[PDB]
């Protein structure tokens, strides 16, 4: 009777759960469910609170029944008795005025076993709010509402209120089997075809659960794994090639460094006759292109390292229009804390009605908010699909576009070491770093860079630079990056080492758009006139525009490409940041191309919304051309630039229905010395890295460095 | 490459680097050049007749190495159209590809086989060597030894082959790569026509191995899909087929073919009996075969045959001759293809897969069997539209008459008798029904069925609206009653669609519209459908939300759902007022801000006040809701700004409260969120001296330089007590609420007894003829002085500023010079530590304790104990002047992970600090238990 997605496993664990929740709900018996994840409680439980509309009930059987409202309350070790008081008594206010023979309030509390044993013991107040509903208060019929509480952390059953108490255990091959054959039950000849590989998916599966340390894959990655092989066997109509199989376990075991799923899996089975490989790349754009149908697959987890994937994805898919939107944490001064979960949420909310795909940067602790709908267990109306979205005690029912797809980045050790488990088997994980990008030949090409680096620095007295004190923003990742960038920038085009060569010069050159001017003079000196330090100094004083921000500007309004409509740029400079008068001048030069550039100062904002504000005041301006600059001195502030970056990105993505052309520049004052706080910067992606000894025009000197090069003092003079 | 060579070998002493650096220019230009384009000019010129052995040449030849390896790493093969003049030099580089070409693993005898098949080079290398002798004796050992290696490997690999004991590897990658082997292997022989017989010879056996491994392996997965109700043992089997073949020995798996005794029939590893072999091929050809894999029900192999296969293959046998005659029933066709509905490709497929047995021949009466099949089952899609099309008939109250579909239903009911028939007897009245049907598909009947079963909300429909004309009045009256959810708004979408889709049927049908009139006015259905997929859907949800839309027409025309509306006002008209909680409240952002939203003229509503749980209540509302693709956002944007604005400037306000500040205290501020008058921001401080302030423009930039004001005056107002805390040294002895306390009393008479005790732990038994006498001195002369200056004189600074920010500056700064003047009912820090002073000075005699042995005086001293070592500890330290009153708060603290910093901070600014007039001991017990920030601070 209840509309269920034909890909829902209606195995013998949902049937029951149901059954309990229903039984008990109808009867306020309070009723506990502890399972490890994907033990079809959550799933239950949004069945049972979209079966149990009694009179919009779908099925004559629920009609009779009660209808159910529920009101959620997501425990964790912090939780607080006056949240469970609240919760029941809200229920309680809805329950209030109706009659509690067609209508029932229940009170979900989402993992219980979180709050077992925290110091404030909120879970004592369970025992009088089940029997009564009061803790002093006088007692009423209404103030008795039903009571569910979801755990996958086991429970102390004397807390229960001697509730009744359903434990499952990690089902076996048989349950697996059966849970595969109800998931592909929707067609028999798939599921017939298939029927050999579900043995040995469940049986590699308890391998990969009794090898991994810690829980990390659970029955999500086997449910995907025979949702995909069933898909790919519909759609092709014939039995499931290797490559799929591969593709699959690929897609849903992979994650960790310590597992080799494909090759548990292939011992099971002799399909590795044609063992082709699949580059994460590769899966996390299956994921997020997923080839109507409920095909719809998990939400994306990149484990990185040091915030590397976004450059990966910002590049390789986010090329075009597609360019979602990035929902981090804000880095100004007076904007971290509740508000900024509001607009997220909102945010979030209001890319799964538009369809725009998300980014979920430093917002783990935005999970309380998203835990059911990453669970992507769906009500429907109309066709339409709604989810379950929260801030606070509100839970809303929020309308998901069929496009929407979600992408977390986070590090992998912060994932391995705080990330919830449930939350871990909610998403489906790849591990994405830069060298997973380069092909061997690449990363030879980075090493090279780096060798090249150090003899720039020292030799191709004698003080011993360091390659950040000369290349300014210089990291380990950053000739990764740069061969990145260069190779991204070149195309997919095939390998030949005329293509290395060129990919090294290119790397070379952005290298030195980021060096020191004395550095090339040093390298020159150091070299006696070498023909590398020339072309080098060719490249740097006469190929490129170090000598102020107005010639880096011409250049780049003159050379770059028609189809960037937005062209990113990050400065780093040792002198003083520009004034208004500067911009003046700046305006002078590019008026007949463009307007006035915008000159703002990210410290000067202590909101994300009044940033905001100026980047759309700007950006609403009709010019066909924009030259936004942005401006921040290094003291912390990698936070702020970060954010405002983001911020800019997402803006210009929203307003983009013009094909008018914004040229973003971030300037960064730093210090030739520093003050330990290390400038990181080849952030690689959209941003090209150019470092400008002097911002100005120079009117004490008409001269670009290198004229004095080959002359003395007192020529000067003369 | 003669000035470079001139230029280098110049004697210059090693010591300055003349040629080291020459020639690193030198290599330098080279590289600039592609690798093979170096190799190209190193091996065609003829420039190295200058002296193979100067540097020069050494130089390029680590270059062209160099050149090579990239060129390997590469794969490319650099030989394939390759040119060369001096034989030394294009040894040199057929030596460097021929080393770094191989394997890292360079004695992996498969994977120097694997090397010399899959690199192109290694052709090239084995046809100079083999053309003429001058390249050889060119080539290095190294390249030498390789050849060598290569030359063994190969023949092995064919002494193998010949002979039949060849792994089974080896033999794929053998065949994989049979034109690079053959080639390479006729290069050595020519150097030192069966290898290809051996390798035909060889494909045979392995095809047959594979073979007999594909029919084992359909075997066993057939037993493992019978395997949750039948377990079969065949270990011996199961391990045969186990075995990695890659490693195993041809001859061992398999018979191999010489003429060496007569072509024996070949014999695998398994050795399967006549049965199970029968039986492991049939199981082969229909692997794919779904209608032979269910066809059945611990088991021994013989009977595994006995029981499982011979069943199976008999039933097939008989259904593909009944298929072949016709004489399959209508019952038997109705239990096996029930899963090929809509899948007749697949069921061509299988039955081409049941004609591969070569009994049964002509592959074409399948075109025929699989029609009438699409026959059948669109018979009984009929059969359930016919049905369908009655129960709408009854739900929308139709008379037309409908008894040709009886025809239908006449076969339906029965259904078993008239089953016992064959696929095409059946008749041509029943087709001729599913020619009317034709134009009904299975979503058409979904369609059709979501329309039956909701007679109550057709009668609904048709009493509300009457037409289609009424229903935008009638979905205008929805949205208000919506509910601004998502699944609550887009109800009254889903209802309209539906509506405006079912048009037909349920306003223009007359009851008398018969069958094919109906099947029109359903083909305006038809295109609805065509257009939207979920209409069916659309019209089950608006049934089953039918009392909702009941409520529609009579009560949901006032409603108004206001979610949105009250963030809209409180932008209007709201106000948001900041002050010090009434009623000896706690201080807290919820105390000190809350909303109070007026009524206006056309809209006389009631004058509430909201709590900031409630505003933060609806900011999540908002936030949920406005999902919609509106400019809305704007007012939720304003209400969320000012929102934080506010509770920024809440919680300076907090701040400075607990920093001890007077002068918010009484302050209220109110903020309004749009200009009342002219005024968006009020600011009074409940004191005479300073009259009303206000101010107008945007709210939030005055909110935010306000709270930048705050927290600048915070910061000062951090360092003022600092200071006077180290110009008076029994303000030590308090917080800043004590502090605060204080001011208020000690100006009272009388002063609350809370007070005087407090006081005792500087003046014992101190009563308020000692708080009198402690005023003397405090109250100079200039004190008075400072307090006319400033009541004078502020009306006039605050006259010469304009902001609201500058005169408040202005009061913060005379605040902190003479806060006497603004509130004189409060003792400024300095009297307070005055008048502290003074009763300390006429309090008992001065407290002169010594520290024990083995604690040094200036020195900050530390004992590490066990835990209840620690308190027994601290009391000897006293002992030691036990003479001595007993210590206090002033001298010993008790560490908690609740103890602040202030608490750390006044003991130790008691202990460091001058104007004591006693040698007392300080003591920190338990700091162990401290935070990690507490302790920082205090160090």
């Amino acid at each position: 009777g209840v509309p269920l997605r034909k890909t829902i496993a209606k195995n013998l664990a949902l049937k029951e759960n149901v059954f309990m929740m229903v039984v008990c709900i109808e009867l306020k018996i309070p009723l506990f469910l502890v399972g490890k994840p994907g033990s079809s409680k959550s799933l239950a439980k949004t069945i049972v609170a979209d079966a149990m509309q009694g009179p919009a009930a779908y099925s004559d059987l629920f009609r009779s029944l009660k209808q159910v409202h529920l009101v959620s309350f997501q425990c964790s070790p912090h939780s607080t008795p006056q949240g469970i008081i609240s919760t029941f008594r809200q229920c309680a206010r809805f329950q209030q005025g109706k009659d509690l023979q067609q209508y029932v309030s229940v009170v979900v509390l989402d993992e219980v076993g979180l709050a077992e044993d925290s110091p404030k013991m909120p879970l004592k107040t369970l025992h009088p709010l089940l029997e009564d509903g009061c803790i002093e208060d006088d007692p009423a019929p209404h103030k008795k509402v039903g009571f569910v509480g979801i755990s996958n952390w086991a429970l102390d059953p004397a807390k229960m209120n001697r509730g009744i108490f359903v434990s499952r255990g990690s089902p076996n091959e048989t349950e697996l089997i059966e849970s595969a054959k109800g998931i592909c039950s929707s067609d028999i000849l798939v599921q017939d075809r298939v029927q050999g590989y579900f043995a040995s998916f469940a049986k590699a599966y308890e391998t990969v659960c009794k090898r991994q340390d810690k829980e990390f894959f659970g029955l999500r990655d086997y449910y995907s794994l025979i949702k995909m092989v069933f898909a790919a066997a519909k759609a092709s109509n014939r039995k499931p090639s290797p490559q799929d199989i591969a593709q699959a376990v690929l897609r849903n075991f992979s994650g960790k460094d310590d597992i080799q799923a494909l090759d548990i899996f292939l011992a099971n089975l002799p399909e590795a006759k044609c063992s082709e490989e699949v580059s994460p790349m590769q899966l996390i754009k299956q994921n997020i292109f997923g080839p109507q149908e409920d095909a719809e697959s998990r939400y994306l987890l990149v484990l990185t390292k040091n915030y590397v994937a976004l450059q990966i994805l910002q590049q390789t898919f986010f090329e075009g229009d597609q360019q979602p939107e990035i929902i981090f944490g804000s880095g100004f001064p007076k904007d971290q804390e509740y508000t900024q979960l509001c607009r997220n949420i909102n945010r979030v909310k209001i890319c799964m009605e538009t369809g725009k795909m998300v980014l979920l940067l430093n917002l783990q602790n935005l999970y309380e908010s998203l835990y059911d709908a990453l669970n992507q267990y769906y009500v429907h109306l109309g066709g339409q699909k709604y989810v379950d979205l929260g801030l606070g005690t509100h839970r809303v029912k929020c309308r998901v576009h069929p496009n929407f797809r979600l992408i977390v980045i986070e590090e992998k050790d912060v994932v391995y070491k705080h990330f919830p488990i449930p939350l871990i088997n909610r998403l489906e994980k790849h591990y994405l770093d830069i060298n997973t990008v380069l092909e061997k030949w690449q990363k030879s090409i980075v090493e090279e860079l780096c060798a090249w680096v150090e003899k720039f620095i020292n030799v191709k007295k004698r003080h011993k630079y360091s390659p950040s004190d000369v290349f300014i923003g210089y990291h380990s990742d950053a000739c990764a990056s740069v061969v990145l960038q260069v190779i991204e920038r070149q195309g997919p085009r095939a390998l030949t080492e005329e293509l290395h060569q060129k990919v090294s010069e290119e790397a070379k050159s952005i290298l030195l758009n980021c060096a020191t001017p004395d550095a090339v003079v040093r390298l020159s000196a150091y070299s006696l006139g070498g023909f590398a330090a020339e072309w080098l100094s060719q490249e740097y004083f006469h190929r490129q525009r170090h000598n102020s921000f107005a010639d880096f500007l011409q250049a780049h309004l003159h050379t770059a490409d028609l189809e960037r409509h937005a062209i990113f740029t990050e400065i780093t400079t040792f002198s003083r940041l520009l004034t208004s008068h500067d911009c003046e001048i700046l305006e002078s030069e590019v008026t007949g191309r463009a307007p006035k550039p915008t000159l703002l100062w990210l410290q000067q904002f202590d909101t994300e919304y009044s940033f905001l504000k100026e980047v759309r005041n700007c950006l609403t301006n009709t010019a066909k051309c924009k030259i936004l600059i942005f401006q921040t001195d290094f003291e912390r502030s990698a936070q702020l630039i970060a954010s405002a970056k983001y911020s800019v990105i997402n803006e210009i993505n929203k307003i983009r229905e013009n094909e008018d052309r914004i040229f973003v520049y971030f300037i960064t004052k730093l210090s030739r010395v520093g003050r330990g706080t290390a400038y990181v910067g080849f952030h690689g992606g959209l941003w090209q890295s150019v470092h400008i000894d002097d911002l100005r025009r120079s009117t004490l000197m008409v001269s670009d460095v290198t004229r004095l090069q080959h002359v003395t003092i007192s020529q000067l003079f003369a | 490459i003669e000035v470079w060579r001139r230029l280098v070998e110049i004697q210059f002493p090693a010591e300055h680097g003349w040629k080291e650096s020459l020639l690193g220019d030198m290599e330098w230009r080279l590289t600039k050049e592609e690798p093979l384009s170096q190799i190209t000019a190193y091996c065609n010129s003829c420039w190295d007749t200058k002296g193979l052995e100067d540097s020069v040449a050494k130089t390029f030849e680590k270059c062209i190495i160099e050149a090579v390896s990239s060129a390997c790493q590469s794969q490319t093969s650099i030989l394939q159209g390759f040119s060369y003049s001096d034989l030394r030099k294009f040894g040199i580089v057929l030596s460097a590809v021929i080393t770094k070409s191989w394997p890292r693993t360079a004695d992996n005898f498969n994977d120097i086989l694997k090397h010399l098949l899959t690199l192109a080079d290694v052709k090239h290398v084995f046809r100079l060597c083999g053309t003429d002798e001058k390249i050889l004796a060119n080539v290095t050992e190294d390249a030498k030894r390789l050849i060598a290696v290569a030359d063994s490997v190969l023949t092995k690999v064919v002494g193998d082959l010949l002979s039949g004991t060849i792994l089974v590897g080896q033999l794929e990658l053998i065949i994989k790569h049979k034109n690079q082997f053959l080639d390479i292997w006729q290069l050595r022989e020519k150097s030192l026509c069966a290898v290809e017989e051996a390798l035909d010879w060889r494909r045979e056996e392995l095809l047959l191995l594979k073979k007999e491994k594909r029919c084992v392996d359909s075997l066993l997965k057939m037993c493992g899909n019978v395997k949750h109700l039948i377990q079969v043992d065949f270990g011996v089997l199961a391990v045969r087929h186990s075995q990695d073949l890659s490693s195993k020995r041809l001859n061992d798996t398999v018979t191999v073919r010489l003429s060496t005794s007569s072509n024996s029939q070949r014999a695998t590893h398994y050795h399967l009996s006549s049965q199970v072999q029968e039986m492991a091929g049939k199981i082969d050809l229909l692997r794919d075969s779904h209608i032979f894999q269910l066809f059945w029900r611990i088991l021994e192999l013989e009977e595994v045959y006995d029981y499982l296969y011979q069943p199976s293959y008999r039933k097939f046998i008989k259904l593909h001759q009944d298929l072949k005659s016709g004489e399959v029933t209508l019952a038997e066709i109705d239990v096996i293809f029930k899963d090929f509905v809509n899948k007749y490709t697949d069921l061509d497929s299988e039955l081409k897969i049941m004609c591969t047995v070569d009994h049964q021949d002509q592959r074409d009466w399948i075109k025929d069997r699989v029609e009438q099949i699409k026959e059948y089952h669109h018979l009984h899609q009929a059969v359930h539209a016919a049905k369908v099309i009655l129960q709408v008939k009854e739900s929308l109250g139709l008379n037309g008459d409908f008894s040709v579909l009886n025809t239908l239903l006449n076969f339906t009911d029965n259904f078993d008798d008239f089953r016992r028939e064959t696929l095409d007897q059946i008749n041509q009245e029943l087709i001729q029904a599913k020619k009317l049907l034709q134009d009904i598909s299975e979503a058409r009947c979904k369609g059709l069925q979501a329309l039956s079963l909701r007679k109550e909300f057709i009668c609904w429909v048709r009493e509300a609206l009457g037409g289609i004309n009424e229903l935008k009045v009638f979905v205008d009256l929805a949205s208000i009653s919506a509910g601004e959810n998502d699944i609550d708004v887009d109800r009254v979408a889903c209802f309209h669609d539906a509506v405006q889709g079912y048009a037909s049927l349920l306003f223009k049908l007359d009851p008398s519209v018969d069958f094919s009139a109906f099947m029109k006015h359903l083909k305006k259905l038809w295109k609805a459908l065509d257009k939207d997929q979920y209409l069916p859907r659309k019209l089950c949800d608006s049934a089953r939300n039918l009392e909702w839309l009941k409520t529609v027409n009579e009560s949901h025309g006032s409603v108004e759902r206001s979610s949105l509306t009250l963030a809209t006002a409180i932008n209007q008209r709201g106000i948001y007022v900041i002050q010090a909680p009434k009623g000896g409240q706690k201080i807290s952002p919820d105390t000190v801000l809350h909303l109070i939203l007026p009524e206006s003229p056309g809209s006389h509503e009631e004058s509430r006040e909201y709590s900031l749980e409630e505003v933060k209540e609806l900011l999540n509302k908002l936030m949920l809701m406005s999902g919609k693709k509106d400019r809305n956002n704007t007012e939720v944007e304003r209400f969320s700004e000012v929102f934080c604005s506010v509770q920024r400037l809440s919680q300076a306000f907090i701040d400075l409260h607990s920093a001890g500040n007077m002068l918010f205290r009484t302050w209220i501020a109110m903020a309004y969120c749009s200009p009342k008058q002219g005024v968006s921001l009020q600011m009074d401080f409940g004191l005479d001296l300073v009259t009303e302030l206000k101010e107008g423009g945007d709210v939030t930039e005055l909110l935010a330089a306000l709270c930048r004001q705050m927290e600048h005056f915070l910061d000062s107002w951090k360092r003022f007590v600092t200071q006077k805390r180290m110009e008076h040294f029994y303000l030590n002895f308090y917080t800043a609420e004590q502090l605060v306390y204080l001011s208020t009393e000690l100006r009272k008479q009388p002063p609350s007894d809370a007070a005087l005790t407090m006081l005792s732990f500087i003046k014992s038994n101190c009563t308020l003829r000692d708080v009198l006498r402690a005023s003397v001195g405090c109250g100079s002369e200039a004190a008075r002085y400072r307090m006319r200056r400033v009541m004078e004189e502020l009306p006039l600074m605050l006259l010469s500023e304009f902001s609201l920010v500058d005169k408040l500056r202005i009061i913060m700064e005379q605040s902190m010079r003479c806060l006497p003047a603004f509130l004189p009912d409060c003792l400024d820090l300095e009297t307070l530590g005055h008048c502290l002073a003074h009763l300390a000075g006429m309090g008992g005699s001065p407290v002169e304790r010594c520290l024990p042995r083995g604690l040094q005086v200036g020195q900050p001293n530390l004992v590490v104990c066990g835990h209840s070592e620690v308190l027994p500890a601290a009391l000897a330290v006293y002992m030691q002047t036990p003479s001595q009153p007993l210590p206090t708060y002033d001298e010993v603290l008790l560490c908690t992970p609740a103890t602040t910093f202030e608490e750390v901070a006044l003991l130790l600014r008691r202990c460091l600090t001058l104007g004591s007039l006693g040698h007392k001991v300080y003591s920190l017990l338990f700091a162990d238990q401290l935070s990690y920030e507490v302790a920082r601070q205090a160090e």
